[PDB]
């Protein structure tokens, strides 16, 4: 039935449902198929699917986590010792009902969660999220006094799609290139980020370049801020400066060429320190200081 | 009932809260004390192997023998005086050497172990049943947990490394001895040596034994040694409620090296070790000791020489004191390794209310 | 060697009570190997394992009592629970444990002295032993104290038997001190060892004996030393001598 061929459905669409929302769809598909009623026939056959996904993937990072989520939540179910039917049923349910919480929540964090813009604050965004854009959007219908400032990402020209959202909704901005960003921090307020997975330790896996914005930010008492949906809560744990579970090369010395062909091989991962943080944005309640450590611990009891 | 004032050198200006001073030579005691509990005193007070970890193991083991050697008395019941015993060995320890969060955590064990079981049962089939439980417990949140240490370690070290290392801690010996010979990598180990304790030595004398590539250091030469040296290891007594690195002598100063060049520092701890006692800097509580340790001339502990200096309370005005528990920053270590895999050192407290 | 089904059957059934040591714990629970039935690995949860510190009690080598939920008798994939069974169980299945090993032990020297394959032998011995009486121990009990099981099928090996016999049949040193003081010793001695024996007996000197007594389980062999000394102390008593016991 494949769950691979279900993420490749959406590609052009999307922005809409969270990504981790429709794997998990996707997996509660594969599940409901074969009788979950059996653990020995199930649980095994769909780790050994998200062990084939991990390896057919290209590069993404919250599937896992997702999953992971996906496995407590099923391990949860079966301890109130009733009935297999029920149980099996409730479970069936709670996959579209998972989908449909997203919504939910996104709509609490773009109701609650949106108070930090208020009286002209001049707002530094980078690395893309739905939540942040949302957030973005929902603060320009209670016509609230803001202002824009965009630094230009670069994995496969993504600022310019960025800046293309934000036209729609009419809003003066401008462009900044990552060099620069440290000349500029007077008239910027506060620094916002949209993350990939939050860390074990704290800390932020993100994309092409976040570690010296945040140093920046540290060094101009500026406060760093990360938005994100909760659900990006991956057990691992980047425990030097430059290191991470990543598909691409770790800074790659390549040799001496003479018709310019490699070149093109700079980080579009980094990683940042667990200090950095001043407010992390979720829908599970305001809670940023050692919470994630928490929360992962009520998990795996241990 | 034992031996009291008498305490030999300055008591200095500064830092004078715990106790520094006591037997060494025994002379006129209590008939009634058992001898293993005495000869732990005096290995404790002279030892120069033991660092955090195989100490309440000891402890632990001592106790067991105890038991076993242990009869109830015709009259009185099982506790009665058993209590008072236990509380003149526990004076008996502190006069020796201070009891650490481990030791109070045993304490701890022993005394809701004597709550659980009233006296009424007879003396065969109880302590049979209490020797086996404890044994049980000690497989359980310790060996076990040291395991689960060591295999988590084992995957989070990746290709090419070179580590330097300090302190006597037994974990961070068992994962290089691992490394060494099961794992089969390009490990390099650098090891720091300090004056109170002959921990660096053992460290090396250890890896030798194995056959490992080693370079030797010291607390001084840092500055050369940098200059391709990547990870940082170093061993933890115990976490307080505030999340602050309560261990040993030479670490801060090292993991504020390693911030400042570059590469974090990485530290491993027991699902045991932490406490509630509140405090902030080593002014607090501190193991103190005699200034006889540092009275050697370099090279080696037996040696002897007549040089420039070998006098204390003759001297006027001097005053010669050094630290053994110190208080590091909460910042500076990022990866702590744990019985819960791993973790950030700001949770501090959150396996005490777990128990 | 170790393999094949220790029952008729090759897969358990629903209510059936196992036994599994577990190798490695803690992702979806623990698939590890069976010593009841069979040594192919099944799978218990982590969801009826809790009944009332969870990952430090079982982790490595200790024994843990299991029951059967949900069998597929096509391919192969065995559910397993903890939280179902009581308190009463654990013995019995430990028991249970404990007697299949017995049985591999048992057809194990075989394997070795007539260098012939297990699976076979086992195959030969579990048909009258396992369906018609019961489990194999007894089986084997009952036919050493009289044979009537093995008369049901005809052995290919007598050797092996024999074998199996004469090892069904440790040594702890004993010395005893005999000091006679009597008129009439040597026949006392002689009656001494026509009692002893129905172990080993050696002389080196004149007044002493020389006795290693064979144990079955090690702790076996204090009851059999003891009553040959109680024996040794009877003799001499009637005729007028001493024998001093270490």
């Amino acid at each position: 039935f494949n769950i691979t061929e279900t993420y490749l459905r959406f590609l052009e669409e999307d922005t809409e449902m969270t990504m981790p929302i429709a794997a998990i769809e996707a997996l509660v598909t594969l599940l409901r198929i074969k009788t979950p009623e059996t653990a020995a026939e199930m649980i095994n056959t769909i780790k050994s699917s998200t062990e084939e996904l991990i390896k057919s993937i290209p590069n993404s990072v919250s599937l896992r986590a997702g999953c992971d989520i996906f496995m407590r939540f099923v391990l949860r179910n079966l301890h109130l010792y009733g009935d297999w039917e029920n149980c099996k049923q409730h479970l069936i349910e709670n996959g579209q009902l998972f989908v449909s919480r997203a919504k939910k929540s996104r709509n609490k964090i773009a109701e609650i969660g949106v108070d930090f813009i208020a009286d002209d604050d001049i707002i530094l965004v980078h690395g893309y999220s739905r939540a942040v854009f949302s957030l973005l959007n929902h603060a320009a219908n209670k016509f609230i006094r803001f202002r824009c400032v965009v630094t230009e990402s670069r994995p496969s020209k993504q600022g310019n799609q960025l800046y293309t959202l934000l036209e729609q909704k009419g809003i003066p901005v401008t462009l900044i290139v990552d060099s620069a960003v440290g000349a500029v921090i007077d008239k910027v307020d506060k620094v916002f980020v949209g993350a990939e997975g939050v860390a074990e330790s704290g800390g932020i896996i993100n994309l092409v370049g976040t570690y010296s914005v945040g140093v920046l930010a540290h060094n101009a008492r500026k406060p760093f801020y990360v938005v994100t949906e909760s659900h990006k809560f991956v057990r691992m744990f980047p425990l030097s400066s430059d290191d991470l579970p990543m598909a691409g090369p770790p800074l790659d010395f390549t040799r001496r060429t003479d018709d310019l062909e490699d070149a093109l091989r700079g980080p579009t991962i980094d990683y940042t320190a667990q200090e950095y943080i001043t407010a992390l944005i979720t829908d599970l309640g305001v809670l940023t200081p050692s919470a994630v450590s928490e929360e992962l611990i009520k998990m795996w009891y241990d | 009932p034992g031996i009291s004032s008498v305490i030999p050198t300055v008591l200095e200006q500064s830092f004078d809260n715990s106790s520094l001073i006591s037997v060494k030579e025994l002379l006129l005691n209590k008939d009634l004390i058992h001898p293993s509990i005495l000869l732990l005193t005096s290995h404790l007070a002279h030892y120069k192997i033991v660092g955090s970890i195989p100490r309440c193991i000891a402890m632990l083991e001592v106790f067991q023998i105890v038991i076993k050697d242990y009869q109830t008395p015709k009259g009185t019941t099982l506790s009665r005086n058993l209590t008072s015993y236990l509380s003149h060995q526990i004076d008996l320890l502190k006069k020796a050497r201070p009891l650490s969060v481990t030791m109070g955590n045993a304490i701890r064990w022993l005394k809701q172990e004597i709550s659980l079981i009233d006296p009424s049962t007879p003396d065969k089939a109880a302590k049979k049943d209490l020797c086996e439980k404890i044994g049980q417990f000690a497989k359980e949140k310790i060996e076990l947990a040291d395991q689960l240490i060591i295999d988590n370690a084992s995957t989070q070290i990746e290709e090419s490394t070179t580590i330097v290392t300090y302190g006597s801690s037994k974990v961070l010996t068992e994962l290089l001895l691992h490394n060494a010979i099961s794992l089969k990598k390009n490990i390099k180990v650098i090891v720091v040596d300090s004056r109170p304790l002959f921990e660096g030595r053992k460290m090396a004398e250890t890896l030798r034994n194995a056959g490992v590539n080693v370079m030797y250091a010291l607390i001084t030469s840092l500055d050369t040694i940098f200059n391709d040296v990547d990870y940082v290891f170093l061993g933890a007594h115990s976490i307080l409620s505030n999340g602050f690195l309560y261990s040993r002598a030479g670490t801060a100063m090292l993991a504020m090296s390693a911030k400042r060049r570059n590469i974090p520092v990485l530290v491993c701890c027991e699902s045991l070790k932490f406490s509630q006692r509140v405090q902030l800097d080593s002014v607090t509580f501190n193991e103190l000791a005699d200034p006889n340790d540092l009275v050697n001339i370099d090279y080696e502990n037996p040696v002897e020489r007549r040089g420039n200096k070998g006098a204390l309370l003759n001297q006027f005005i001097k005053e010669r004191k050094f630290e053994k528990k110190k208080l590091a920053m909460e910042n500076k270590p990022k990866g702590n390794k744990i019985g819960g895999k791993k973790g950030s050192e700001g949770e501090s407290k959150d396996a005490s209310n777990e128990e | 060697t170790s393999h094949c089904r220790f029952y008729e059957n090759k897969y358990p059934e629903i209510d059936d009570i196992v036994m599994v040591n577990v190798q490695q714990i803690a992702e979806m629970g623990a698939y590890v190997k069976l010593l009841e039935y069979d040594n192919i690995e099944g799978m218990i949860l982590l969801s009826e394992l809790s009944r009332r510190s969870i990952q430090k009690l079982i982790r490595v080598g200790k024994n843990d009592v299991a029951v059967v939920l949900r069998v597929d008798k096509e391919k192969g994939y065995i559910d397993l629970s903890k939280r179902r069974v009581s308190s009463e169980d654990i013995i019995k299945c430990e028991e249970k444990y404990q007697k299949s090993k017995t049985v591999h032990s048992i057809l194990r020297y075989c394997a070795e002295k007539f260098q012939i394959p297990l699976e076979e032998l086992y195959k030969t011995i579990a048909w009258p032993l396992s369906r018609k009486f019961g489990h194999a121990y007894e089986a084997f009990k009952l036919s050493i104290i009289d044979e009537t099981v093995w008369e049901g099928i005809e052995p290919p090996s007598k050797d092996v038997l024999d074998e199996l016999k004469n090892y069904i049949s440790v040594k702890i040193r004993a010395d005893v001190e005999v000091s006679c003081f009597s008129y009439e010793g040597i026949d006392a001695i002689k009656d001494a060892l026509k009692s002893a024996e129905d172990v080993k007996v050696k002389l080196v000197a004149a007044p002493l004996y020389v006795l290693t007594t064979q144990a079955l389980d090690k702790q076996k062999g204090i009851e059999q030393l003891e009553s040959a000394i109680e024996k040794i102390t009877e003799v001499i008593t009637k005729y007028g001598g001493v024998c001093n016991i270490t």
